[PDB]
RNA sequence: UUCAAAUGAGAACUUUGAAGACUGAAGUGGGGAAAGGUUCCACGUCAACAGCAGUUGGACGUGGGUUAGUCGAUCCUAAGA
RNA sequence: AUAUGGAUUCUUCACGGUAACGUAACUGAAUGUGGAGACGUCGGCGCGAGCCCUGGGAGGAGUUAUCUUUUCUUCUUAACAGCUUAUCACCCCGGAAUUGGUUUAUCCGGAGAUGGGGUCUUAUGGCUGGAAGAGGCCAGCACCUUUGCUGGCUCCGGUGCGCUUGUGACGGCCCGUGAAAAUCCACAGGAAGGAAUAGUUUUCAUGCCAGGUCGUACUGAUAACCGCAGCAGGUCUCCAAGGUGAACAGCCUCUAGUUGAUAGAAUAAUGUAGAUAAGGGAAGUCGGCAAAAUAGAUCCGUAACUUCGGGAUAAGGAUUGGCUCUAAGGGUCGGAAAAAAAAAAACGAUCAACUU
């Protein structure tokens, strides 16, 4: 009984690796007979040739460790490698905060809550990096408004 | 390949001299309330190409499968 | 372990075994009694070709 | 917005290895609703007429919950490798016998 | 190669029937000399060069 | 690497099941180019060959197999002849 | 090859739109002109595809003394076609210094910006057809050289300095500016050609026929090729999962694939490869040859010299796990008879990343 034929027709017909294929034992002399691909149809619908099912790889142990990653669990210097750049270019660090500042600088001047005078130097006072975050943008805002409404109030 | 939209322009293809066969397909879906209803796709093999009418409206449906030339082979499902 | 007994006088299988069970397999070889007769008078014995 | 949820446990109970009671007492307090066991705030219900069982439920959950609590109680009971859960029609569902032998 | 212009094809027919083991009814005629092919050619061993 | 079974005159080495392992996607995976030329695949087989063995084989014997208006060549020019 | 329908014409070779251009079409020889074919390399950015991750749901498998709304897996959609969809670019209105718009990257504007309203390329995506009838996943029936049959379910989302890759508009580089031809199209041109009882037309729709020759198996290498061989050598290329980590590094696994390199029994010398050593610390040797020490990241600190750019990671210090916290960093939307057999009837909300 030698079966290295059927072996590689089931892995053909049943869409799978050899390695997942599986010939009962017991029944050698029967799957003997095979020999065709229509023959092994039978014998994989009959039962008597089965498909393994894919062994285990589980992602658990990860999940469980990004989850607590983003906790901010290891961060510690011990646990980096790559330089600070590596990590996180400034790159994109930077570009990030001005498209943000810039989003904001355009909804101002479309809501009317600047002038477009203002804003031109808003635009040039952002990309020379003298705003830090959204919110200290916003406040030498509030500034610039509270500011040219005391110049308009003392000349009222 | 083509989808035909008017069911005035539908009917003269039917007949059309160079169209042997056709097809009435049923299908089961449901309209965007999420409810069970019936879609019929009426095909028919053009010489160079396959063009289908598509009814969610059951009754137009129904009642147009009588308005097919006896002649023309159908082939239901 | 194998099989369970029940109450009912049912034996019910277990779970390991599983593609055992969805395994059907050949029938019996059920001659008829044109080819049931001729078997039984057969006596010609051919191993050889030599 | 309710669905409605149900097993058979016939077979395994007319042949004396199972108890719809037991069973749907269990169901009762290991159910999960946005947080720990016992908390079904009238958003579930348990019901058992004893030849079926009947979760109705508005809050989160689904077929794999109920199969995964199911096939978890069997485990205690060690009533595994006996039975299995298996669906008829969705969210109709049977408890039945891997091979029955007369 | 896979791809042969047809005068390399049409090379190797040939040699595929220049291989084969003598026909086994031509030991017997009279005066014959020949035990087998000594022109028999394997794969492995000698290649053709085309 | 290990255990059982089948095969067989004969099993450390063949086939299946079980188990343990490794390549770890820049692979021991899936395809191709040049080159080879039938090695492909089945049946039968074990004298020589596979620096042990052999029931196995890219070995030996008998056969089967390669399907195009669209994928290539064919057409065009390059350095050149 | 050709026929029917459409379209054009008594204003013969169509009409609309201010325009960019539009459309189911709408004659066009000689000759001419223009386009495509047709193009480096690198950098970052934007968009897409596939993959990766990930929530809800419908199934099947696994583990369950104890815990886990749990772990694994199926839930897919081609060429081709219609409708729609873009950065760039261009058009009309308008007329800007209080200089404005704008990219990550500072370029743009009276040779007409911003703003208002449009036009196009269809790269790419979207909906529909192709097409669920296919494929996949489950529960079933019968049949053993018939072979199939029957049921269900194939659904709805999210996220990104992610990975490969396509592409766009950009920037950088050169005493280097990174093929050619077949082939097809448009245009200028007006030869020629033709209507009114009729004719033009095949760059519109539909229909009819034909598509020759040769290649096509397999290997592509720790056995199919070259090395005299089944030789640790040599030999161009595409696709590429999870974790750790800066990483296509090393180490572990998943899909697929192998488990083939003569075996057994003992464990002496000398070996080959790999290791460790008290005290000393190059006293060894032609010679610190060989080996050891150092190493990642973060923070501090960093000389002489110098072609002012370097030297420089100079030298030299300190920190680094686990756990619980704190703070900071965003998007979207709202202000003939008898018997027997057999057959049939300045807020608010909400959503989400990690990185310090
Ligand atoms: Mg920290
Ligand atoms: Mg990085
Ligand atoms: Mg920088
Ligand atoms: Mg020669
Ligand atoms: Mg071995
Ligand atoms: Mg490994
Ligand atoms: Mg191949
Ligand atoms: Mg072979
Ligand atoms: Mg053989
Ligand atoms: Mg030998
Ligand atoms: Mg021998
Ligand atoms: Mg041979
Ligand atoms: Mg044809
Ligand atoms: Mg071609
Ligand atoms: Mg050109
Ligand atoms: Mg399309
Ligand atoms: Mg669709
Ligand atoms: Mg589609
Ligand atoms: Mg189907
Ligand atoms: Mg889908
Ligand atoms: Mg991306
Ligand atoms: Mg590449
Ligand atoms: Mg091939
Ligand atoms: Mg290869
Ligand atoms: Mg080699
Ligand atoms: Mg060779
Ligand atoms: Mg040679
Ligand atoms: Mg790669
Ligand atoms: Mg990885
Ligand atoms: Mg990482
Ligand atoms: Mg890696
Ligand atoms: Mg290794
Ligand atoms: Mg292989
Ligand atoms: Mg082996
Ligand atoms: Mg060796
Ligand atoms: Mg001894
Ligand atoms: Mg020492
Ligand atoms: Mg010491
Ligand atoms: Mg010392
Ligand atoms: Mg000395
Ligand atoms: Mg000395
Ligand atoms: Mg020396
Ligand atoms: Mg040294
Ligand atoms: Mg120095
Ligand atoms: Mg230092
Ligand atoms: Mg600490």
């Amino acid at each position: 009984a030698n079966l290295r034929t059927q072996k590689r027709l089931a892995a053909s017909v049943v869409g799978v690796g050899k390695r997942k294929v599986w010939l009962d034992p017991n029944e050698t002399s029967e799957i003997a007979q095979a020999n065709s691909r229509n023959a092994i149809r039978k014998l994989v619908k009959n039962g008597t040739i089965v498909k393994k099912a894919v062994t285990v790889h589980s992602k658990s142990r990860t999940r469980a460790h990004a989850q607590s990653k983003r906790e901010g669990r290891h961060s510690g210097y011990g646990k980096r490698k790559g330089t600070r750049e590596a990590r996180l270019p400034s790159q994109v660090v930077w570009i990030r905060r001005l498209r943000v500042l810039r989003r904001l600088l355009a909804k101002y001047r479309d809501a009317g809550k600047i002038d477009k005078h203002l804003y031109h130097v808003l635009y040039k006072e952002s990309k020379g990096n003298a705003f830090k975050h959204k919110r200290a943008l916003v406040e030498h805002i509030i500034q610039a408004k509270a500011d040219a409404q005391r110049e308009k109030a003392l000349n009222e | 390949a083509r989808e035909i939209t008017d069911i005035k322009q539908f009917l003269e293809l039917t007949r059309r001299a160079d169209v042997k066969t056709a097809t009435v397909k049923i299908n089961k879906k449901l309209n965007k309330a999420g409810k069970p209803f019936r879609q019929t796709k009426f095909k028919v093999r053009g010489s160079s190409s396959l063009y289908t009418l598509v009814i969610n409206d059951a009754g137009k449906a129904k009642k147009l499968i009588q308005s097919l030339p006896p002649t023309l082979k159908v082939n239901r499902l | 372990g194998i099989e369970l007994h029940l109450p009912t006088g049912i034996k019910v299988g277990h779970r390991s075994l599983q593609r055992y069970y969805k395994q059907d397999l050949k029938p019996e070889v059920i001659l008829t009694e044109g080819q049931g007769t001729l078997v039984a008078a057969e006596t010609r014995s051919f191993l050889p070709a030599f | 917005i309710a669905k409605t949820f149900t097993v058979d446990v016939s077979s395994p109970t007319e042949n004396g290895v199972f108890d719809p009671a037991s069973y749907a007492k269990y169901l009762i307090d290991h159910i999960k609703v946005e947080g720990a066991v016992g908390n079904l705030g009238n958003a579930v219900t348990v019901t058992e007429d004893g030849t079926v069982v009947t979760v109705v439920s508005t809050a989160k959950f689904s077929g794999k919950y109920l199969k995964y609590l199911t096939k978890k109680y069997l485990k205690k009971n060690q009533l595994r490798d006996w039975i299995r859960f298996v669906s008829t029609k969705t969210n109709e569902y049977r408890l039945a016998f891997y091979q029955v032998t007369p | 190669a896979a791809q042969k212009s047809f005068r390399i094809k049409q090379k190797m027919a040939k040699a595929k029937k220049q291989n084969r083991p003598l026909p086994q009814w031509i030991r017997l005629r009279t005066n014959n000399t020949i035990r087998y092919n000594a022109k028999r050619r394997n794969w492995r061993r000698t290649k053709m060069n085309i």
